[PDB]
């Protein structure tokens, strides 16, 4: 029984945005942790086949030289927003000679998180984790399809976010360090993933005021995993 | 050497099974009973060894009972034995026999076995492991305590062999087979759907371990009939009764259910949930290899003139089914006995191809 | 030769009716424990109380006391104490079931299993010896009943 | 124009038409493709031709550049549209930057077009799935596939079309590094994979290769016959 | 052999030994008592219209014969011979002997449950609040009329249930019907659809007859959409008999001398085409609903279907629950059983994790084209 797609609920919410919040849940997990040393971040790739070449799946993409990101669930709706967010950060540094802070980036994205309509189509289906180091120190940011953007100190998303948030609130406090948070994230990863944790499953992305750019090539991941 | 003593004592037990005054007691039971034993109808039962009955005209009586037969074989809506002179309950009458049963129960060994099915080999093991291996071999499931899969939907385009698969399961069987085509659930009287459904599954649950095969059930929604009351608002209630009868209350039992459709997308998905039906099986148009088995088996019992090639017929239609193969393999024989022959030439197959396909 | 063939059950029940069955058991019992014990002692205990008269059942119980005296899982010998009602058996199964240290639970079905005589003979010879005094605790009274009611 | 949203989310979190337009891919012809290290190879099976007609128009493998190659599944008309737009885009890239067009760019273009096509107002999603094989600068063979969702996704061998699970199961027990040692063996490996797929009479086996410093060569179906013959000879040598 | 031949000899020895009593002793288990029941009476039953004044002088319609004015016999009570009362009347002298229960329409007699299907509360774990509320309504006043009296309230005499299909409605009903202690009465919603006009009304009449006779009972309604949901009025005169049945269900439920010690449970799959006269509380008070088990519910239902089956306990269950975001307990049951069926492909006695992964991608991702709940979550 097909109603108009821009119909609220008998209870109050909407429909299609709520169905988007449901559509997040099938996606792969991701974990980002704010630390005053810098923002660390982790994700799972969910490798399916051995024919599937592993280094091509993107989860952490690059918005600015100091603003990172991670995506979830649908890949390509996220790709549009990543491209556009990059464009708008370039417009800000151009017309202002300065760095668009991460909150202003995410305001610019959730301005049209919901412009879905028939004139002037569907709501987007991706949850995003935004990091980076602005002038306000490190920042970790989380949005949703509904544009309800909030700051989170260490948010975990997607399919395993219940036990991830719970066991994350077990281990987290305010004065953590970097590497402790990195292994604290990947312990949660290899409790919530399904396959054996190895060199090809996960990927990290850490950005620091000292380690100036988010840089994470392979096989330091090997050194981090053999430290478990 | 246990055969001698075991046979002697077992025959003694069998003759003491027939060894169960006494003739005077039989004559006294016959004295209590009248000779014109009249037939009545129960309505209610009162626990003080006398109850209410109902005669054939409508008159009703509080009558006692000649209690040697099991009165607890009787329910409301039962047939009793009554007297003329005192109307008392003479005793139990065995049940009337049995137009719904004799119509809806296939009694006979009903056609050929798995030697006739044309190259499926994977669907077959699924219906095998869902009906045959559970019922005939109920020993694996005890080991794991896993209940067998309940319902099986056969579906696919027409001509693929749903009917054959049902007949082949009905061949190699040990259970009572119950066949109702689904189009018989549309009646020109109001409120006749649930009566058919409750009688069908009453027969199934009362008789035996059974297989209720319900064929072409998708035609119950996409076929409105003028010979009907208010259509969709009775058909929906019929489907709802079938639903509740299939997965409702009170310990369902040893009843297997197999259904077969052409289209599946016009079904109310409330039947198609698990708990009711666990296996959904696709029947595609097979290949160009098992067609050789189909033409081979449907030409396995004929004087085939060897101047023909079956690969000439495989290439012919790109989406032929076993229906087309049977149609050609019989129409060629009809062309053969049109001219008093035994063996079948190539032009017989050509005329049969031009008769079956393009008309 | 049927120890070579190794399918018991029928050779056993044939060789009952020829003690002969005594040297048959201690001659046969070296390796296989649960086939002779479970199979032979099940079918021949049940068929011995069922069909067979009483005096060969004593040979069942005494030579089964021999091979089960060789063997572990002592409630086979305690059911031999059920059919025998012997007083040496409870001393042997208490030096042996103290040798195998559940414990109060075999106190429980010990006291349930035993009749009127052997807990008083048991509490007098174990009133002499007792070896830890915990069999004077368990195997007279009060310790079949102390775990249950709470 | 047509102010409507065709593709709505599900109540349980799906796009009906993206997940469901994969079925149209699932009911098309099969096509495999592997990369060797120096010679790339791909080809389609199940032409399911009438064996007695023209065949130069039903070609399911085309090219966009002298560097890049095509394959697809699903229905052919949407492939025709996407290929026309891809040719225009790669040549317009050659208009600007003076390189030969990288394969990753054209796959991102195809997937981006497909996603903004599914997103838009009342446009039915493309029920195809392409294979884009090319070897860009410094000779690196790479191969990507598409999806009606619009996820470019790099593989090492292919599994699309009818019965792709069986074909990937054969490639699973056939992932030998030895197979990509001899170019001829890689060709024979495609032939053996497609032989573990459909009739493979040597009629609907249309295959084309590129040795990464040349253009695509469509093979004349007598060489493929000798390839199948030596495959059958090695299969007899297995016993 | 020895057990077989010796059991044959012993059992047939007892049989051929009692054969001496069989051939030596020469139904009558009641024969003298039945011939003392020959001075009893045929006792035809009737129906009473009214009484008369200063005297009994009773008036009776028999059933078909005629209507007679009668008198009572001496072994009766002059009080309980009120009007509309099926009494047994002498055939010869036409006199009233015993009043009896009324006509019950025996096709309505066969929907009292008469048994108890074995379904325990443990089988619906992961739905704790729903179990709590439905417990609070159904179980507590029949077992403890203590808090409900000493505080001075009335418990909600009606509870409706709904949700997506296969969510546990039927199963919760059966769980109550195990521990009911009352006269639990099943009603399928299609039982009220008969060939003739206003006949289902009489069925509802007889339902509440049985309900008012036996105190402290339960009536379960099931799939009430057939009973009637909407009163769409046009120039056609379509669904109307169903509508009158629904109205007669309304009035004899609650209004003008309410129901007594009866509780009604309804259960539908689509609670959206319902006339709001049913949605008025006082008839259907608590709207208890079954949503999908969110995350821990499916872990618990895996514990339910997995506790008595041959698995390898070294595996986890949380990873299994994480792949089933919108799924019912029925699909969980299919996953467990199908993982067993994949274990039957080989010859094993314990499951593997891979068996359950085969089961997940066999049930959910394959038959998710049907899946039964993308168009019932919207409650179409
Ligand atoms: N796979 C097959 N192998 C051999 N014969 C077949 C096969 N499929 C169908 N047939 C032939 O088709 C007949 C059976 O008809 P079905 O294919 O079962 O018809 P049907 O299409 O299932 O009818 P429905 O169920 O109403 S669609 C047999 O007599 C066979 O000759
Ligand atoms: N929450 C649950 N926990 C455990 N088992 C469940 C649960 N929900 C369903 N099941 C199982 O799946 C079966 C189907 O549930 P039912 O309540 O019988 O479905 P239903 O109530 O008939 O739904 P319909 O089709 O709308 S009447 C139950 O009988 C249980 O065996």
């Amino acid at each position: 029984y097909d109603r108009g797609v821009n119909t609220f609920s008998p209870e109050g919410r909407l429909f299609q945005v709520e169905y988007a919040i449901e559509a997040i849940k099938l996606g792969s997990t991701a974990i980002g942790i704010q630390t005053s040393e810098g923002v660390c971040l982790a994700v799972e790739k969910r490798i399916t086949s051995p024919l599937m070449e592993p280094s091509s799946i993107e989860k952490i993409v690059e918005i600015d030289a100091h603003i990172g990101c991670a995506m979830s669930g649908l890949i390509a709706d996220a790709k549009t927003l990543i491209d556009k967010a990059r464009v708008e950060t370039q417009n800000h540094w151009f017309t202002y000679n300065e760095t668009m802070t991460v909150e202003s980036v995410t305001q610019a994205v959730s301005n049209l998180a919901l412009q879905f309509g028939e004139e002037d189509s569907r709501p987007f289906g991706v949850a995003l984790l935004f990091g980076g180091v602005d002038e306000k120190g490190p920042q970790l940011f989380h949005m949703d399809p509904s544009g309800t953007f909030v700051q989170c100190d260490a948010r975990a998303i997607g399919s395993a976010s219940e036990g991830a948030q719970s066991s994350l609130q077990e281990v987290y406090h305010k004065s953590m360090t970097l590497k402790e948070a990195i292994k604290s994230s990947l312990i949660i990863l290899k409790q919530v993933m399904e396959e054996k944790l190895n060199a090809t499953n996960i990927e990290l992305a850490t950005v620091q005021p000292g380690q100036n750019f988010h840089m994470f090539t392979k096989e330091e991941l090997e050194e981090v995993i053999k430290d478990i | 050497l246990e055969r001698i003593k075991d046979y002697l004592l077992m025959e003694e037990e069998f003759i003491r099974n027939q060894e169960q005054k006494q003739e005077e007691e039989r004559s006294k039971v016959d004295d209590l009973r009248g000779t014109p034993m009249s037939v009545g109808t129960l309505e209610e039962i009162i626990d003080d060894n006398h109850a209410i009955v109902s005669t054939s005209v409508g008159s009703e009586h509080y009558v006692s009972i000649l209690s040697f037969v099991d009165k607890d074989l009787l329910e409301p809506g039962c047939s009793v034995l009554l007297n003329h002179k005192v109307h008392a309950v003479i005793g139990v009458l065995m049940d009337d026999t049995d137009p719904l049963v004799t119509v809806m129960k296939v009694e006979k060994a009903p056609q050929e076995t798995y030697a006739d099915i044309g190259g499926l080999d994977n669907q077959i093991q699924e219906i095998k492991e869902s009906v045959e291996l559970p019922l005939t071999h109920p020993e694996y499931y005890e080991e794991m305590g896993i209940k067998p899969p309940k319902g099986v939907i056969l579906y696919g385009p027409p001509g693929t062999g749903k009917t054959l698969l049902a007949k082949a399961v009905a061949n190699q069987t040990s259970a009572t087979f119950l066949r109702v085509v689904g189009s018989e659930l549309i009646q020109k009287y109001l409120g006749d759907g649930p009566k058919l459904v409750r009688e069908l599954f009453r027969v199934a649950e009362e008789h035996a371990p059974s297989i209720v095969f319900i064929d072409e059930i998708d035609a119950i929604g996409t076929k409105r009939y003028d010979s009907n009351s208010g259509g969709e608002r009775e058909i929906q209630r019929t489907m709802l009764e079938l639903l509740n009868q299939l997965d409702g209350f009170d310990s369902r039992g040893d009843v297997k259910v197999i259904m077969a459709t052409n289209r599946i997308e016009t079904l109310d998905p409330a039947l198609i949930r698990p708990g009711r039906i666990d296996r959904k099986i696709e029947f595609p148009l097979p290949d160009e290899k098992t067609k050789k088995r189909i033409f081979q088996i449907h030409t396995s019992r004929m004087t085939l003139a060897d101047d023909v090639t079956l690969d000439d017929l495989i290439m012919a239609k790109d989406d032929l089914s076993g229906a087309d193969i049977k149609a050609i393999c019989t129409e060629a024989g009809l062309m053969a006995l049109r001219e008093r022959r035994m063996k079948v030439t190539n032009e017989d197959f050509k005329k049969s191809k031009e008769n079956v396909l393009y008309k | 030769a049927e120890k070579v063939q190794r399918e018991p059950l029928l050779t056993l029940v044939k060789e009952i009716v020829p003690l002969l069955m005594e040297i048959e058991q201690v001659d046969m019992l070296e390796k296989d424990i649960d086939e002779n014990a479970y199979a032979k002692v099940c079918l021949y205990l049940t068929s011995c109380v069922n069909y067979v008269p009483e005096p060969e059942n004593s040979a069942l119980l005494r030579c089964a006391l021999g091979v089960f005296r060789k063997f572990s899982r002592f409630p086979e010998a305690l059911r031999l104490a059920l059919m025998l009602n012997d007083m040496e058996l409870v001393e042997d199964i208490f030096t042996s079931c103290k040798d195998v240290v559940m414990l109060g639970r075999h106190g429980v079905f010990l006291e349930l299993s035993e009749d009127v005589e052997e807990y008083e003979d048991l509490t007098e010879i174990m009133s002499n010896v007792q070896l830890n005094s915990n069999f004077l605790a368990l195997a007279r009274e009060l310790d079949i009943m102390e775990p249950k009611v709470p | 124009s047509y102010d409507r949203a065709i593709t709505v989310f599900s109540p349980d979190g799906h796009l009906f038409q993206v997940e469901y337009a994969q079925e149209a891919v699932k009911k098309g012809s099969t096509a495999v493709g592997v990369r060797g290290r120096d010679i790339v190879v791909l080809g389609v099976e199940k032409k399911s031709v009438a064996k007695l007609q023209d065949e130069r128009t039903v070609r399911k493998i085309c090219a966009l550049d002298d560097n890049v190659c095509m394959a697809f599944a699903g229905l052919t008309a949407d492939a025709r549209i996407v290929i026309n737009r891809a040719r225009v885009e790669c040549q317009s890239h050659r208009l600007t930057v003076e390189d030969p067009v990288t394969v990753e760019y054209i796959t991102r273009y195809i997937a981006s077009l497909k996603q903004r096509y599914t997103q838009s107002n009342g446009r039915r999603p493309f029920g195809i799935s392409a294979l884009i094989v090319g070897f860009d600068f410094d000779g690196t063979p790479r191969l990507y596939q598409t999806d009606p969702s619009g996820t470019y996704h790099a593989w090492k061998a292919n599994a699309i079309g009818r019965g792709a699970k069986s074909v990937r199961e054969f490639l699973e027990k056939n992932y030998t590094d030895e197979a990509i040692e001899t170019d001829d063996l890689t060709i024979k490996l495609v032939i053996k994979a497609l032989l573990e797929v459909v009739q493979s009479g040597g009629k609907n086996i249309e295959l084309a290769v590129m040795r990464r410093d040349q253009s695509l060569k469509i093979l004349n179906p007598e060489e493929i016959e000798k390839y199948v013959a030596e495959i059958e000879k090695e299969k007899e040598e297995n016993e | 052999q020895v057990e077989d031949d010796i059991q044959q000899l012993l059992k047939k020895i007892n049989e051929l030994t009692g054969i001496k009593e069989s051939d030596t002793g020469l139904l009558a288990a009641d024969k003298q008592t039945l011939q003392s029941e020959q001075p009893l009476q045929v006792a035809r039953c009737t129906k009473i219209i009214n009484a008369d004044s200063e005297d009994p002088k009773y008036i009776i319609n028999v059933k078909q014969f005629a209507k007679f004015v009668v008198d009572l016999s001496d072994q009766v009570a002059p009080t309980d011979i009120e009007e509309g009362m099926r009494v047994g009347v002498d055939r010869n002298k036409y006199q009233i002997h015993i009043p009896l229960p009324p006509k019950i329409d025996p096709t309505v007699t066969m929907m009292q449950v008469e048994e108890k299907p074995d379904v325990t509360y443990s089988d619906v774990g992961g739905c704790k609040e729903q179990i709590e509320k439905l417990r609070e309504v159904v179980e507590t006043p029949l077992l403890h009329p203590e808090r409900f009296v000493n505080l001075g309230i009335e418990p909600p005499k009606g509870v409706l249930l709904f949700g997506p299909p296969g969510t546990g409605k039927t199963l919760c009903a059966r769980a109550v019907a195990n521990r009911t202690d009352a006269c639990f009465i099943r009603v399928i919603g299609s039982e009220l659809v008969q060939k003739y006009v206003g006949e289902g009304a009489r069925m509802v009449r007889e339902l509440f007859e049985m309900a008012r006779t036996k105190k402290a009972c339960l009536i379960f309604f099931d799939e009430i959409d057939a009973i009637g949901g909407a009163r769409f009025d046009d120039g056609a005169g379509g669904d109307n008999e169903v509508q009158r049945t629904m109205l007669e269900l309304i009035n004899q439920l609650d209004g003008f001398d309410p129901r007594g010690n009866i509780k009604v449970l309804m259960a539908t799959n689509r609670p959206d085409t319902l006339d709001p006269a049913l949605m008025r509380p006082g008839r259907l008070d608590r709207k208890i609903e079954f949503s999908l088990p969110d995350l821990e519910g499916r872990t618990h239902i895996f514990k339910i279907h997995a506790r008595s089956m041959s698995v390898e306990r070294d595996i986890r269950f949380e990873l299994l629950a994480r792949l089933c975001p919108n799924s019912t307990g029925a699909e969980i049951r299919s996953v467990c059983t199908e993982a067993g069926m994949f274990a039957i492909r080989a010859r094993r006695k314990i499951a593997t994790e891979k068996d359950f992964l085969e089961a997940v991608n066999k049930v959910i991702k394959s038959y998710a084209k049907f899946s039964a709940t993308p168009r019932y979550m919207t409650y179409n």
